[PDB]
């Protein structure tokens, strides 16, 4: 098996264009009503090709 | 007459909805332990035609099972907007009815009730798996009988008008 | 290895009568492919070919009628 | 393939459809839609979506339909000896399996090269 | 059967089950052979692919060879605290020798009646053919 | 008086299985009578199919022997 | 002397009934299928590309003959409709 | 008829399916994908020259 | 009456074509109650499975599930999203629902027991799937929730690897049987079932049966635990009874399929007395 | 030319092939040729003729025959056109029209299941391993 | 098991093929008078055109 | 293996035949598709009809 | 790419009043490669006779069942070479799409 | 993975029968090719009793 760490992973330059987010992100709320969430949950979840990258969960919907 | 049509049809529509009614998979709290346990076989929801959805487009009954939050309100006031018409709203459990014992926090809604209109309301906490039922079938039956409940009055020929 | 087996066993099965030899080798095509391939192939030099019949003077049995 | 008896049942099926429709429509009497905010927009589990229309996905394994592309016409070539392998011959069979071992080498070649996998962009 | 009879399509269209006609064609048949036993040029110009001394040692052997190989396989795979699935394994692979020896038999029968068509005159030849022994009214008794 | 359990479910299956193995068997219901006659009207006759003159057996004779026979029943 | 189902052939026979009722159904189809193909044809006819060579030709010859030999050979200058509303060739160019 | 058994056998499949999906978990896409493309088209593509080449030795 | 009858000779062939319609329709219909019977027959086993009575009350011991949940379809309302697309969020299920009603042409119930004379049967059964997988493509975006979306996307994946994975079979499949009709595989498994040439890949087939199906673990695009509902989160009433409806009758022809090339088709299992058979009859 | 059907044509010529044999090598010999592309038919028209006519003479049927024809074209209408599958009828009535003096003997040792009626039905009864071809 | 199916199949061909054989003789038994008819009708056809171009063209 | 991420210095033909069972003929979609369809389901039904029986309570 | 739709705002009645319209017009009016291909309904359909010669002969002869023969008789017999070349070329197309990726 | 005395003669009788088991099955279908041979030689000899005559080309075809 060949290495595919380039293929894997890919880092952010300073102002460049090629190493930077060419993409809009998907920015889902998973949750809270969301089978897989427990009900409660509101994460910001920030998908590039179905991958999470970025994570924003609310968890104050249930604070009593 | 068109309610000698009607009436019939009338009656095959409310048999149809009532057999199958499908809530939505929607739960807060507590409670949706119990909406589970209704689920799975010991009390077999499927035997009254009845199966959970997740799109609330594919909803008739929305579950209000747990307690609801001031952060939560405008949610469950946008779930029961887009749930498609016609519906109906079973509050389960105290926090749901009333805020049952959050009812003095500063972040609880003291009821469902003040976001959404409750068709029904299943007190309990947590409600058995068997009050449960009882409530969806209450609201089974009375679903069935909104459809004609003695409003339209008969002329002399036994006809409504 | 399966191709080996089966080149193996069409070159052994030349024991065998003229039409069980190996189709590897020995050609079996319709009269379409054959009257084509061997029109003018003075290396096969089938001779005639036989209309009703579909095939050449030289195949084996080539025209077969009854009685 | 079939004959005009294909369009005719199309037709005949579009009319099918046409008494769904009209069970659709009938289904109106028993049911009111009322006109509230938030009831003709966008689910998003509970919460208002907040970006619409602008929903690009990221097509990171795009090198699968690419050999795809190639790879239904190399099996495609495949059907004519196939459906007469009755009619083999020598050069038949030897055609047969060189196409074979050469679709087998370029998706070998693909996997040494790594690119039938998810990559970061 | 797998095929049926090499020289008609048994069983297609009408299904026709006339054991009364089976009967009187195999009875027509043995009778062609007792007649023509005795002479020695015929039995000379029989031929069949395989020795009828061969099909017979194969048909008596090949179950015996299954039973062995199942009793050899249970021996060593199977449990002897257990008596049903071996068995049923042996009854197995009994069956399959069965099988092969009665597949030699059948290919040895349909041999003896391909080979030798042109030796039968033409009355039997069309009642073999064909599933009538109408063919063939002198041959049994008739 | 009782029956075995075995024997019910048998009954049970014979009550599924004999009239729809009927009716598979006979896909084109009460048609069948309506079938035999459109083939009796196919099968041709002396008058539709044109005789040798030097015919071994006459049509009377030919009709004597199968109402002998008994060819058609 | 109970003697009621096995358990699990009990259990078993819950779903009977939608078996039976899925049969109903696709035995219906079914019939309706074999009975729209049979009736135009008296039969079950095999499918054209499902026979010999010969087989198709001495098929299609009686149908060849009815619908385009005799209206070839009884062809008049005036037969044609002058629409130009004639019957498509069989192999159509 | 045919379509009898035809049907009793399309009713075993359908049961067989539907007991596999309540039975079975669910694939990833990309797991699947890779599967399929690292082994199965091997499998397939061997399993047709393996074909091909019985039948070339019993023809 | 001479001079009338050429003014009917187009008016008296109407009642043909509306008897065809007719005959259409049945068919249709017939179909439409086997699905049903058969989304009955999944519940009924699954609550097997799962220890359940399941449906019992709708109708007396459960007998008109399907018609209730059918009219409950029918009778539930619509809304469209106002951001949407209102010509293609309608015209999409249009759509997927002929397709899915015209799937069942391709079907055999004899060796000619079919309402039309194809032969390239299992081309018209790559070109339908490739229909309805654009229709559920189309569905997921023009619906621009992003859970239906997703859903399209692994819709389409799915539809990649099916491509090579049932072309591959029925590669394999019509070595033997050298035609894409479905009659002439039951002629070679009238001895013994093409399965057992493929036991080997038993495995392989299981999967591709699966996959065809959409059933687990192959049902990513209506997923309801990774996504919400998957390409139908935005849909209800008819619009999404249309979906189910075609993947059922999807899920069933491909049964008949796979049963008619592998299993086969209409004969009987003769492959459990194949040592005790004979393969002649010389009388 | 016959205004005779197709099959019924083709259950004709498996007897008339025996009775105009020396016309049916005459017409062979005529449209003989180099390549199998097909000779003119203005060339063979004269020997095409003379198997007509003697087809037209060997059609005639003794009334005899009429059962073993009737069965002949039920088994030909059924399948459509395989004459593998119908040459037993076939070959009855060939042997039928062939000395059909010996055909009331033939008839004579009938049993009771050969004296019934015979219904083919191919989809109920496909046969052993038909290819159709 | 999948080269014992093979084998099988090829048998099964093996069985169809020496069947299509007598098929292929009765066809050939069955041909000269079709095609004796089938050249008939040509030729009078060919007859009937050739007529009309002679007197179109005259 | 089972202590961590590392492979043993020698491997051995029971690795490859347990890889060729796994992959090649796949026994999920048979052993788990007998043990639960078809064995799970000679098991009595644990539900209560409610309407007419109620479950087990105390004082 | 293109997710939302959204296109380039383009005119082309530009184009078409000043290159493609008048050089259209000049190609339709030069342009015509048929030679004396005959439109149907050109003479009647009772002329045409030889659709209905069949060749029994051949017919009997013929043991074809499928309509792949000239495909095959041309992939493998007759253009091999050309479906080699074929073959060569999609395998360097993977080699070339796959170094395009890197 | 260690393995006991026990299950390494398993192992190795498994292997030694899978081996044996092969070569019958391939000697099997060695013996069924001839079979099937033997019935074409049959075959080929009963369609050949009545089908006896050969006619030669005429001279005109050249
Ligand atoms: C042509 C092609 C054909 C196919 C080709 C296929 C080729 C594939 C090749 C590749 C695969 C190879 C596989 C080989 C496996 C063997 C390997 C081996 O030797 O390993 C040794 C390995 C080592 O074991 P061990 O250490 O020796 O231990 C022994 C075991 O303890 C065992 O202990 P035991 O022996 O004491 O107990 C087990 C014994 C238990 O036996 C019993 O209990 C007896 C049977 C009881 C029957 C119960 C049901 C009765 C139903 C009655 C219904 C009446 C209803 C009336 C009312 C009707 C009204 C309509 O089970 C059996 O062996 C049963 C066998 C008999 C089956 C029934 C007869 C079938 C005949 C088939 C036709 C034959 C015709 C000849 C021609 C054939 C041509 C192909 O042995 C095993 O693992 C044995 C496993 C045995 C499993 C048995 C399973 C039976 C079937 C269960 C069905 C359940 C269904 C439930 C309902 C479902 C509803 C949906
Ligand atoms: C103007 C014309 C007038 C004409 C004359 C007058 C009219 C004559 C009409 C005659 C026919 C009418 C229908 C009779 C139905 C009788 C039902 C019965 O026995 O009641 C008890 C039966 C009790 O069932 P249940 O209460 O639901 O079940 C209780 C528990 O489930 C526990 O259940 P269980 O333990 O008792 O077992 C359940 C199952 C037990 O049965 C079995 O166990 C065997 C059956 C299942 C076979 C499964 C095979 C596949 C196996 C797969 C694998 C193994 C399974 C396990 C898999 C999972 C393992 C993990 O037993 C049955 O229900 C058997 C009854 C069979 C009825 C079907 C008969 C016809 C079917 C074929 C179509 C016929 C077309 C017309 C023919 C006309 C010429 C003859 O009553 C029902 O509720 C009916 C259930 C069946 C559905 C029937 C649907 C009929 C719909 C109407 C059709 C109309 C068109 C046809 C008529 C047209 C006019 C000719
Ligand atoms: C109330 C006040 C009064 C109102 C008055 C209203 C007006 C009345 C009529 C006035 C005008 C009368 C004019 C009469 C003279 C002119 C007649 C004319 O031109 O025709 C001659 C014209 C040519 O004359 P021909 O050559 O002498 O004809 C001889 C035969 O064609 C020769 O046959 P073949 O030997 O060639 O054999 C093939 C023949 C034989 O085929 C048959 O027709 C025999 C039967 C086949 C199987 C039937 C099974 C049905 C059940 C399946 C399971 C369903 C389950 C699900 C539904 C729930 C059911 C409880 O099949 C065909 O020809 C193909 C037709 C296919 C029919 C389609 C299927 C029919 C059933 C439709 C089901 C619809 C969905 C379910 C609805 C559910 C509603 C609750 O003949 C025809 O074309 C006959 C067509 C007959 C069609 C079928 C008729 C129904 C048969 C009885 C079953 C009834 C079932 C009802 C179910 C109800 C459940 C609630
Ligand atoms: C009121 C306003 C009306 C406006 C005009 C209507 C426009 C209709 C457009 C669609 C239908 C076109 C019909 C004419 C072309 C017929 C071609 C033909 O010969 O086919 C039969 C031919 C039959 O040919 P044949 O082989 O039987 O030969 C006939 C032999 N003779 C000449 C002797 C009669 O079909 C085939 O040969 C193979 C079967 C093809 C089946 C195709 C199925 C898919 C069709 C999808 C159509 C979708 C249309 C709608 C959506 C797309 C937008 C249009
Ligand atoms: C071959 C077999 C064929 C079988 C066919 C079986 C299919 C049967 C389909 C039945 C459809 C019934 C539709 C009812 C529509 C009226 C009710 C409705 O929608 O209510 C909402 C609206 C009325 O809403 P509303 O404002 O009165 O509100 C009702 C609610 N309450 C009672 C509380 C006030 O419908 C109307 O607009 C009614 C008046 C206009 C329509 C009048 C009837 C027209 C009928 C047309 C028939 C066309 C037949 C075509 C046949 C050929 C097809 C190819
Ligand atoms: C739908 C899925 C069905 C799956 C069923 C699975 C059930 C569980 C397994 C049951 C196995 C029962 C044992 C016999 C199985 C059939 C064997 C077979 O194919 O023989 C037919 C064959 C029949 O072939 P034949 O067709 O040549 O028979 C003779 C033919 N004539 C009549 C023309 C002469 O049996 C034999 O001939 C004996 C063996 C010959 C050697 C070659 C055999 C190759 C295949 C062996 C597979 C063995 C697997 C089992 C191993 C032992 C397990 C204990
Ligand atoms: C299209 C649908 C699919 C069609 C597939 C083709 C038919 C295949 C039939 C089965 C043949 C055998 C395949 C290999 C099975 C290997 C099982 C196995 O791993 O055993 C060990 C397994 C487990 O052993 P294991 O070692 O693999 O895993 C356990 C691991 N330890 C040891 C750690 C616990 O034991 C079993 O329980 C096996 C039971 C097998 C029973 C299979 C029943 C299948 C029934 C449905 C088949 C389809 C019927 C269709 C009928 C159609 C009629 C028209
Ligand atoms: C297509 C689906 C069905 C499967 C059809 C193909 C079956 C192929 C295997 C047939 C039996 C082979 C027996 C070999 C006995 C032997 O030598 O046995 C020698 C040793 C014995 O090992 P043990 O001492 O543990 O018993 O085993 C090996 O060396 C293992 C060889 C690999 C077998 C893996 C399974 C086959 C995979 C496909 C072939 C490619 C193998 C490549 C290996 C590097
Ligand atoms: S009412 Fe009781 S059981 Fe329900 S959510 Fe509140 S605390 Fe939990």
């Amino acid at each position: 098996m060949n290495r595919s760490i380039f293929q894997l992973w890919k880092p952010e330059s300073p102002r460049s264009n090629v190493n930077s987010k060419q993409i809009k992100t998907m920015n889902v709320n998973f949750g809270p009503q969301h089978p897989a969430a427990h009900g409660v949950l509101r994460l910001i979840l920030q998908l590039n090709g179905e991958i999470a990258e970025r994570f924003d969960p609310h968890i104050g919907l249930l604070h009593r | 007459r068109v309610d000698y049509i009607v009436t019939p049809i009338n009656a095959v529509v409310s048999w149809a909805r009532q057999g199958s009614f499908w809530p939505l998979t929607f739960g807060l709290a507590c409670c949706a332990v119990e909406m589970m346990h209704a689920t799975v076989s010991r009390y077999d929801f499927d035997r009254f035609g009845v199966i959970f959805r997740a799109t609330p487009r594919q909803a008739d009954l929305i579950l209000v099972a747990g307690t609801l939050t001031n952060k939560m309100a405008p949610g469950l006031r946008r779930l029961y907007e887009q749930t498609l018409d016609p519906k109906w709203v079973l509050s389960m459990g105290s926090c749901a009815n009333g805020g049952g014992y959050y009812h003095y926090s500063y972040s609880v809604v003291r009821g469902c009730n003040r976001i959404i209109p409750v068709d029904i309301y299943v007190p309990g906490c947590p409600p058995t798996a068997e009050a449960l039922m009882f409530g969806v079938l209450q609201l089974q039956k009375s679903l069935y009988r909104q459809i004609n409940e003695g409003e339209k009055k008969y002329n002399k020929k036994d006809l409504t008008y | 290895f399966c191709l080996l087996f089966v080149l193996a066993d069409a070159w052994g099965r030349e024991k065998y009568a003229q039409p069980y030899k190996s189709q590897i080798l020995h050609g079996r095509q319709p009269f379409g492919h054959t009257f084509v391939q061997n029109y003018r192939n003075q290396a096969t030099d089938l001779g005639r070919w036989n209309h009703n019949f579909a095939c050449y003077e030289k195949q084996p049995g080539c025209g077969r009628d009854f009685d | 393939m079939g004959d005009a008896v294909v369009i005719h049942l199309i037709q005949n099926v579009l009319i099918f459809g046409i008494i769904f429709w009209l069970l659709t429509w009938g289904a109106e009497y028993f049911y009111t839609v009322k006109q509230q905010l938030t009831k003709k927009q966008f689910y998003e589990c509970g919460f208002k979506s907040i970006s619409e229309l602008n929903i690009q996905i990221n097509f990171n394994f795009f090198m699968l339909a690419v050999f795809l592309i190639l790879y239904d016409v190399e099996f495609t070539f495949l059907f004519p000896v196939l459906f007469n392998f009755s009619m083999f011959s020598t050069t038949e069979l030897f055609l047969a399996f060189f196409f074979i071992f050469l679709i087998l080498v370029s998706l070998l070649y693909d996997w040494l090269n790594n690119v039938l996998s998810w990559s970061a962009e | 059967t797998n095929f049926g009879s090499p020289f008609r399509n048994t069983d297609s269209g009408i299904v026709i089950r006339d054991p009364e006609n089976e009967k009187r064609l195999k009875l027509a048949f043995q009778n062609f052979w007792k007649s023509k036993q005795e002479d020695k040029e015929f039995q000379a110009q029989i031929k069949t692919a395989v020795s009828k001394d061969t099909v017979n040692f194969m048909f008596y052997a090949s179950p015996l060879f299954g039973a062995l190989l199942g009793k050899t396989y249970i021996d060593m795979f199977c449990n002897p605290r257990y008596f049903y699935f071996r068995a049923f394994t042996l009854s197995m692979f009994a069956l399959a020798g069965y099988c092969v020896g009665n597949g030699f038999r059948n290919r040895y029968e349909h041999s003896l009646y391909t080979r030798n068509y042109h030796l039968f005159p033409k009355d039997l030849q069309d009642a073999l053919v064909n599933g009538d022994a109408r063919y063939c009214i002198s041959w049994w008794k008739q | 008086m009782n029956l075995p359990w075995f024997v019910r479910w048998g009954t049970d299956v014979a009550l599924f299985f004999i009239p729809a193995y009927t009716f598979a068997n006979y896909p084109t219901t009460f048609f069948v009578f309506a079938a035999e006659k459109r083939r009796q009207r196919r099968r041709k006759d002396f008058s539709d199919v044109k005789l040798r003159d030097d015919a071994a057996f006459s049509v009377d004779q030919v009709k004597q022997l199968q109402t002998k026979l008994h060819l058609k029943q | 002397v109970n003697t009621a189902y096995p358990t699990p052939l009990k259990t078993i026979l819950k779903t009977t009934p939608a078996f039976v009722v899925y049969f109903v159904f696709g035995l219906g189809f079914s019939t309706v299928i074999y009975d729209v193909v049979y009736h135009p044809k008296d039969r079950i006819e095999r499918f054209y590309f499902r026979s010999s060579k010969f087989e198709r030709l001495s098929r299609k010859r009686d149908e060849k003959l009815r619908h385009y030999f005799k209206p070839a050979i009884e062809w008049q200058p005036w037969y044609n409709t002058s629409t130009n509303n004639n019957t498509r060739p069989l192999l159509r160019y | 008829m045919p379509y009898f058994v035809l049907l009793f056998k399309i009713l075993i499949f359908c049961v067989v399916a539907i007991a596999t999906r309540g039975t079975l978990p669910r694939y990833r896409f990309d797991q699947f994908t890779q599967l399929n493309w690292k082994h199965f088209i091997y499998i397939w593509l061997g399993f047709l020259v393996f074909n091909l080449c019985f039948v070339t030795f019993f023809i | 009456g001479f001079w009338i009858a050429p003014l009917f000779v187009n008016i008296l062939s109407l009642p043909l074509y509306l008897v065809m319609l007719v005959y259409n329709i049945v068919c249709m219909l017939l179909i439409t109650l086997v699905i049903a019977s058969i989304t009955l027959i999944e519940r009924k086993v699954l609550s097997l499975v799962q220890r359940r009575v399941g449906p019992h009350y709708v109708g007396y011991r459960g007998r008109l599930q399907y018609i209730a949940d059918a009219l409950k379809l029918f009778i539930k309302g619509i809304v469209v999203p106002e951001g949407s697309n209102k010509f293609w969020f309608v015209a999409i299920p249009s759509a997927a629902g002929a397709i899915c009603y015209t799937f069942w042409i391709n079907s055999m119930w004899g060796p000619s027991v079919s309402i039309f004379d194809l032969e390239y049967n299992l081309v018209y059964a790559t070109i339908l799937s490739i229909l309805f997988s654009f229709c559920i493509m189309l569905t997921g975006y023009f619906s621009k929730s992003k859970y239906a979306f997703m859903a399209s996307i692994r819709c389409a994946i799915l539809m990649l690897n099916i491509e090579i994975f049932l072309g591959l079979l029925v590669i394999n499949l019509i070595f033997i049987s050298e035609s894409f009709c479905f009659s002439v595989f039951v002629i070679y498994q009238e001895i013994i079932w093409l399965i057992f040439i493929f036991f080997g890949v038993s495995g392989l087939i299981f999967i591709t049966f699966l996959l065809e199906t959409n059933r687990a673990p192959f049902d990513l695009a209506e997923a309801e635990s990774e996504l919400v509902t998957g390409y139908s989160v935005e849909y209800g009433g008819f619009y999404f009874a249309l979906y189910y409806l075609g993947e059922y009758f999807h899920l069933f022809f491909f049964s008949m399929v796979i049963s008619i090339v592998l299993f086969g088709g209409w004969e009987l299992p003769n492959f459990l007395y194949l040592f005790l058979l004979n393969d002649f009859n010389i009388l | 030319k016959m205004n005779t059907k197709s099959f019924e044509v083709l259950i004709h010529s498996q007897y008339a092939f025996d009775v105009c044999r020396e016309q049916v090598y005459n017409f062979e010999d005529c449209r003989q040729t180099d390549t199998p592309l097909p000779k003119d038919p203005i060339h063979c028209k004269a020997q095409a003729k003379e198997v007509l006519s003697c087809y037209k003479e060997a059609e005639k049927m003794d009334p005899i025959c009429l059962s073993s024809f009737n069965d002949s074209r039920e088994c030909m209408f059924k399948s459509d056109g395989n004459l593998y599958n119908c040459k037993t009828w076939i070959n009855q009535y060939v042997t039928c029209q062939k000395n059909p003096a010996a055909f009331a003997e033939f008839l004579e040792a009938s049993t009771a299941e050969q004296l019934k009626s015979k219904k083919f039905d191919f989809v109920k009864n496909r046969g052993h391993s038909d290819k159709y071809l | 098991l999948q080269m014992w199916g093979v084998g099988k199949i090829i048998e099964i061909k093996k069985f169809m093929k020496r069947r299509d054989i007598e098929l292929k003789g009765l066809q050939r038994k069955a041909a000269p008078f079709m095609q004796s008819m089938n050249d008939v009708r040509h030729l009078a056809l060919r007859e009937r055109n050739d007529m009309l171009y002679n007197e179109l063209l005259s | 293996r089972l202590y961590g991420r590392d492979k043993p210095d020698e491997l051995d033909f029971t690795d490859v035949w347990e890889s060729s069972y796994q992959n090649i003929i796949c026994p999920e979609y048979f052993y788990h598709f007998w043990f639960c369809g078809i064995v799970y389901s000679f098991e009595p039904e644990w539900t209560i009809n409610y309407p007419f029986e109620k479950g087990p309570l105390s004082p | 790419l293109n997710i939302d739709g959204l296109h380039l705002k383009y005119n082309h009645n530009i184009n078409n009043v000043l290159y493609y319209t008048p050089s259209l017009v000049l190609f339709l009016i030069f342009f015509n490669i048929d030679y004396f291909s005959e439109l149907e309904l050109f003479l009647p359909l009772e002329l045409s006779f030889i659709d209905i010669y069949d060749d029994y002969y051949e017919g009997f002869n013929n043991s074809i069942m499928n309509d792949f023969t000239p495909l095959t008789l041309s992939y493998y017999s007759i253009n091999s070479a050309e479906f080699i070349i074929i073959g060569l070329l999609l395998l360097l197309g993977s080699v070339a799409c796959v170094n395009l990726y890197k | 993975l260690k393995h006991s005395a026990t299950v390494l003669r398993e192992i190795k009788k498994d292997t030694i029968m899978m081996i044996l088991f092969i070569i019958g099955g391939f000697t099997y279908c060695y013996h069924m090719r001839e079979t099937r041979f033997q019935l074409d030689d049959d075959f080929n000899e009963y369609v050949n009793t009545n089908k006896q005559t050969f006619r030669p080309i005429p001279d005109h075809v050249k």
